[PDB]
């Protein structure tokens, strides 16, 4: 918006405001994704750390 | 009085000239000039295109009639306006054009017709 400017009044001279604006827009996304497995061989033989036996 | 008599003068001419006019949002015949110093402006004259007022020998210049009274000392117009407002083209007025001396009326009425401007005789 903007300011008025005076006319004359015998003039009837007039102004008028512009029209507004519109726009659209879009995203994408991140993906992530991780993999773990457990096998047997980790298990056997294997001492405790905090411990002996 | 002095002279066994005393006059205050006349009304000035009021703004009834105009019969029709192309009613717009914005004025589409009204034209509006930057007032001449020390010059007196009334009802019914003709303007050149400066605002100067049409004289002998230039008939074929004139560009608008007046319609607001000026007055020069106090250089603002009756109802306190800065500017001096005519009619330009397409509109039907009253024939009481105010003239020069010397001024042919004929050939300021020829040359405001190309304008599409029309005066409607008037009686007595």
């Amino acid at each position: 918006v903007s300011l008025l400017d005076a006319v004359d009044r015998d003039s009837r001279k007039a102004e008028t405001s512009a029209p507004e604006r519109v726009r659209q827009i879009s995203f994408p996304m991140m993906y992530f994704k991780e993999v773990e497995s457990i096998t047997p061989d980790e298990i056997q033989g294997v001492r405790q750390p905090g411990t002996a036996n | 009085a002095y002279q066994g008599f005393t006059k205050l003068g006349n009304r000035e001419p009021l703004n009834d000239i105009i019969l029709w006019e192309q009613i717009t949002p914005t004025g589409h015949s009204r034209k509006e000039y930057t007032p001449q110093a020390s010059t007196e402006y009334r009802v019914g004259e003709v303007l050149k295109a400066d605002g100067t007022k049409v004289q002998a020998g230039e008939e074929a210049q004139a560009d608008s009639v007046c319609i607001v009274n000026f007055y020069a000392d106090l250089q603002l117009s009756y109802h306190g306006q800065l500017k001096v407002v005519g009619i330009h083209r397409d509109a039907e007025l009253k024939d009481l054009l105010t003239l020069e001396a010397s001024v042919d009326a004929a050939a300021v009425k020829t040359a405001l017709a190309a304008k599409g401007i029309d005066f409607v005789p008037t009686g007595l």
